[PDB]
RNA sequence: AAUUAUAUAACUUAUCUAUUUUAUAGUAUAAGUUUGAAAUUUCGGUUGGGGUGACC
RNA sequence: CCGCCUGUUUACCAAAAACAUCACCUCUAGCAUUACAAGUAUUAGAGGCACUGCCUGCCCAGUGAUCACUUGUUCCUAGGGACUAGCAUGACGGCUAAACGAGGGUCCAACUGU
RNA sequence: GAGCUACCUAAAAACAAUUUUAUGAAUCAACUCGUCUAUGUGGCAAAAUAGUGAGAAGAUUUUUAGGUAGAGGUGAAAAGCCU
């Protein structure tokens, strides 16, 4: 089959899955906002 | 024995207690001046919170010990949800009562004059079938939440049609979802009644008394019949903080005080949900006798004897499809003992007013096996209906 | 996040809703295989203490009525809901029950053997030896745990001092004390093993998932020669 | 009935530790790979395996699986174990030698038609001798005696 | 295949409790023995490419 | 010819004769508060394998005949006892069986710019 | 990293006409799949189009949210699948 398109956009799952409150829930989320301050990402989540 | 309720899901046991607390003459350091919660500093004990005033949105209710109608003794209560395991043998020992089968001659008879017959009875009764199964509803087959309540409120209206010939009807009318409630004993047992009734017909005078006192009293033969191992109680509901209260269903001064017939549904539309006939019956029997109860002590008081004027209520109950009659006299409120002169009931049971009923037409084979409308109609069940109406004017 | 269904604190005849598994753990990893999908299902919670004196009585032997024999979807064997006093409960139904029976439950345990008829509750002690039971308790106050199961019975094969010996239907023989209860009677279903599934979309009813595709002795070193 | 032949024979079984029992079972059911109802077959049949000691019951077991190629059920059901070692090796190796006996092959199969283990170790030794093997008593004895030396060089 | 292997499973001896008149129960650990789930590492040379042989 | 049948599989070179499957067979387990399971040997887990009927079925200790000897296995010293009467074989073939298939072949008729 | 795919949990949904019966039956749409041939091959398309084919009340298909993670997971075993 034709591939390409696996994206199924769906904002309920994108926040859950890469949002701000799913980020701090573990200390190794916690670091990935870290290392994205240092850097100075402009967004730092979803 | 086994325990219901695996641990996994049960709410976790409280946190022990810092060991800085067990030694003695040691003040503890903790998080409390911080105001917030920190790891590394011990946890804080507070005392128990008082608003000090009342938010109404956030009432807490007191304990049942501590409420002021709590009482030692329980009082069973009999409610419309309430279904007797014995059916009507249980309700009969409840409410002191002897039971004969089929309707009194006198209102069977009332029917059978050809002056009583409505003009195209029979036709106009079909009328009111299809209106309430098909007719009334947008929808293509319509759900007994909505058929069962109108298929009676179009039969009390053709009925009523009847004060052309007779101008007396003009002194009764109907309420709706009206409450009634009653506390009797029963060989030591406390008991009450709370219920409400669909509709209610009341009339300004009495219904003729159905048996004469000889009748009454040759009952002292007949012994109540008893279901041992089940107990009188089965299926109804312990209460132990209740109130005392009787409730004919209107307050005094009501100019019609004389309850002439009362009505009773069974409109859900699962079944598990509906009362099966059997113990549909137990129900208007515990109702309509309350209703009687009610208005006795409200004439001649708390007390207890053999009444000198029996007091007569009638009963109808339906699903919309099968309809049930009843027929009570109440001649005693002396019940505390199960021997003595007993109440008298009349029961017609299982009258099919139409077998079955078709929405859409039978087609087989492009031929149609069954058209559109009733099933087997039996014009007999209505003159039933009819009868009870017209009883205590013709 | 799973968390389990057996939740409800209060003994009730009310059907329960209750959840599939798929054969997975409380981790989310599977731990058993072959098990997933079926038809919705209900829990009704069975009684298993057969002398169970109701609330502010004595505990002398009483009498309840049988109001029906049922199909159950998570047994092999049927149910019959049981009155008596002002309590209903659900228990195992024997062999010959039927609606409207009246059944004995008994806390004596008699000097001499009492006369048995199926279904009754007893003291092991009192039942003569080599009579058939099933429901059996290994401690006294437990609750049924064995032979429980559509058409099996076991035997009272001896009785010395307090001790019974029980055969059970694997014929493992096993003990215990005379105070613990059972009932007499075979469990129901006796023909429950004669059944045919027919077609494999029977089992996908019931909730059992197809088999994977997936297709010791060491000599001794004067037995390597003559391997 | 199975206690009373085992009480019988054995009378130390309920006197013996708990040590000695466990290893005789752990011996049959790991090692000897013998399923749980030949088991208690065994316990039954020849009450005199648990005095045995383990480390020679494996020796003997051994013995008939790979030297002798027979399987589970024969060594069952011919009470194979009860026999002494010495019996069995003093006569399976001298009809081996003659060549009237042959280990199954890894396909399974015998050219020749083995002797029905009966007639090897039930059967009384004139009788094994005259006809099983049709040889001489005094040969016999000699054999003995010359494997008797060849284990004492071993 | 070589080297290990408190994955499990068994035992044994201590240690710590109970008792017992030596004695049998158990065991937050240490030292051995037995099993082996696994772990790390390797695939001499000349003889065409094999197949049996050899050979250094 | 192969497979019993409806189903499944190598997303992007393989859809099948492979995998699953009702049926049948072997092995392991006597028990509760998170799976198996709010279950208990007619139950649960692991694995093999077409079904159906039909031939081929043999390590019971031998001979006498429920009885005596001869064996075997053990002890106590070549003698003396004890035990073996609460059970009793098995292993292949040809079978297919109607139905079913975008499975692999052979053939007739019709049909046609092959 | 399970918005693709593999399997599972919860809440929902679709199935005309005709013949049989009383069903993993039959003919054949919707819908799901992908036997065979030609075209295409930097293509309309990093796997399509045109015809022709298999199933189509069931072990059926479909939607929404949740679960299992690389020494691993899932698997009607193809050493298949896990952006
Ligand atoms: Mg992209
Ligand atoms: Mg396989
Ligand atoms: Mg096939
Ligand atoms: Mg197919
Ligand atoms: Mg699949
Ligand atoms: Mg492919
Ligand atoms: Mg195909
Ligand atoms: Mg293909
Ligand atoms: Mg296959
Ligand atoms: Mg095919
Ligand atoms: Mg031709
Ligand atoms: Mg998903
Ligand atoms: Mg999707
Ligand atoms: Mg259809
Ligand atoms: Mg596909
Ligand atoms: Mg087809
Ligand atoms: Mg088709
Ligand atoms: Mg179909
Ligand atoms: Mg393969
Ligand atoms: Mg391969
Ligand atoms: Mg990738």
């Amino acid at each position: 089959r034709a591939r390409g398109n696996e994206y199924q956009p769906s904002n309920i799952k994108r926040k859950h899955k890469h949002g701000w409150v799913r980020r701090l829930s573990t200390p190794a989320g916690v670091q990935v906002i870290l290392r994205r301050m240092l850097k100075g990402r402009k967004s730092l989540s979803h | 024995a086994y325990e219901w309720g695996v641990r996994s899901t049960r709410k976790p046991e409280p946190r022990p207690l810092d060991r800085v607390y067990e030694i003695p003459g040691l003040e503890p350091i903790t998080y409390e001046g911080k105001k917030h919660f920190v790891p590394w500093l011990a946890r804080p004990i507070f005392p128990p919170w008082e608003r000090g005033w009342n938010d109404p949105r956030f009432h807490r209710a007191a304990p049942i010990h501590e409420q002021t109608l709590y009482k030692e003794e329980p009082c069973y209560i009999f409610h419309q949800r309430c279904r007797l395991l014995e059916g009507m043998k249980q309700a009969l020992w409840l409410t002191k009562t002897k039971l004969i089968e089929g309707l009194p001659k006198k209102v069977l008879s009332l029917v059978d004059d050809p002056a009583n017959h409505i003009e195209n009875q029979e036709q106009r009764v079909l009328d009111i079938i299809s209106h309430a199964r098909l007719w009334h509803s947008t929808e293509d087959i319509p759900k007994r939440e909505t058929y069962c309540p109108l298929i009676v409120d179009s039969l009390i209206q053709l009925c009523k049609s009847q004060i052309l010939k007779h101008p007396s009807l003009a002194r009764r009318t109907s309420a709706q979802n009206c409450t009634l409630a009653t506390t009797w004993n029963r060989e030591s047992l406390l008991l009450q009644v709370r219920g409400t009734s669909s509709t209610i017909l009341s009339a300004k005078d009495p219904l003729p008394v159905i048996a004469s006192r000889e009748e009454v009293e040759a009952t002292r033969s007949h012994v109540l019949e008893t279901f041992y191992p089940i107990s009188p109680t089965i299926d109804l509901q312990e209460c132990h903080v209740y109130e005392v209260k009787d409730d004919t269903g209107f307050q005094e001064g009501y100019p019609y005080p004389h309850p002439h017939t009362l009505y009773f549904l069974e409109k859900a539309n699962l079944r598990p949900q509906r009362f099966l006939p059997e113990q549909l019956r137990a129900k208007m029997l515990l109702f309509a006798f309350a209703n009687a109860l009610a208005q006795a002590r409200l004439l001649y008081g708390n007390t207890a004897k053999v009444l000198e004027q029996p007091i007569v209520v009638q009963s109808v109950g339906t699903d919309g499809r099968v309809f049930q009659f009843l027929v009570l006299q109440l001649n005693t409120t002396d019940l505390a003992s199960s021997e003595g002169v007993k109440n008298l009931v009349w029961t017609d049971s299982d009258q099919l007013l139409y077998r079955h009923f078709w929405c859409r037409p039978v087609i087989k084979k492009k031929v149609v096996v069954e058209p559109v409308g009733p099933v087997d109609f039996q014009p007999e069940t209505f003159r039933k209906f009819l009868a009870l109406y017209l009883h205590g004017v013709v | 996040k799973f968390v389990s269904w057996k939740s409800r604190t209060k003994y009730t005849v009310k059907p329960v809703k209750m959840r599939k598994s798929g054969g997975r753990d409380h981790t989310g990893r599977i731990r058993v295989h072959g098990i997933g999908g079926g038809h919705k299902q209900n829990y009704r919670m069975i009684d298993f203490l057969r002398f169970r004196p109701e609330k502010e009585k004595a505990p002398e032997p009483f009498e309840e009525k049988v109001v029906v024999v049922r199909y159950d979807p998570c047994r092999s064997a049927d149910i019959a809901l049981v009155a008596g006093g002002s309590r209903k409960r659900w228990i195992i139904a024997t062999e010959n029950m039927k609606a409207g029976d009246t059944i004995l439950n008994s806390n004596h345990i008699g000097r001499m053997a009492v006369a048995a008829q199926e279904g009754d509750a007893h003291p092991l002690g009192a039942l003569p030896v080599g009579t058939l039971i099933n429901n059996v308790e290994s401690e006294p106050g437990r609750g049924a745990q064995y032979i429980r199961a559509a058409g099996t019975c076991g035997v009272l094969l001896r009785k010395v001092n307090g001790t019974a010996i029980i055969q059970l239907p694997s014929k493992r023989q096993m003990q215990v004390l005379e105070s613990c209860t059972a009932t007499v009677g075979r469990v129901s279903n006796v023909n429950h093993n004669q059944r045919v599934i027919g077609k494999a979309g029977r089992n996908r009813w019931l909730g059992k998932r197809p088999n994977s595709g997936l297709w010791k002795i060491r000599p001794l070193p004067p037995m390597k020669s003559y391997v | 009935g199975k206690l009373k032949r085992v009480l019988s024979v054995c009378p130390e079984v309920f006197t013996m530790h708990q040590r000695d029992i466990d290893r005789v079972v752990k011996v049959l059911r790991e090692k000897c790979l013998f399923t749980a109802q030949h088991i208690t077959d065994v316990l039954h049949r020849c009450p005199t395996v648990l005095q045995e000691d383990p480390n020679e019951l494996e020796y003997k077991f051994q013995y008939a699986y790979f030297r002798m190629g027979l399987t589970h059920l024969d060594i069952v059901r011919t009470n194979f174990l009860q026999y002494s070692i010495t019996k069995i090796k003093q006569r399976h190796i001298y009809l081996e030698r003659l060549g009237r006996y042959q280990t199954p092959d890894k396909k399974g199969q015998t050219q020749i038609p083995n002797p029905s283990l009966r007639n090897i170790l039930r059967v009384s030794e004139a009788e094994f001798l005259a006809r099983t093997a049709c040889s001489s008593v005094e040969e016999f004895q000699v054999f003995k005696k010359l494997l008797d030396q060849e284990e004492e060089e071993e």
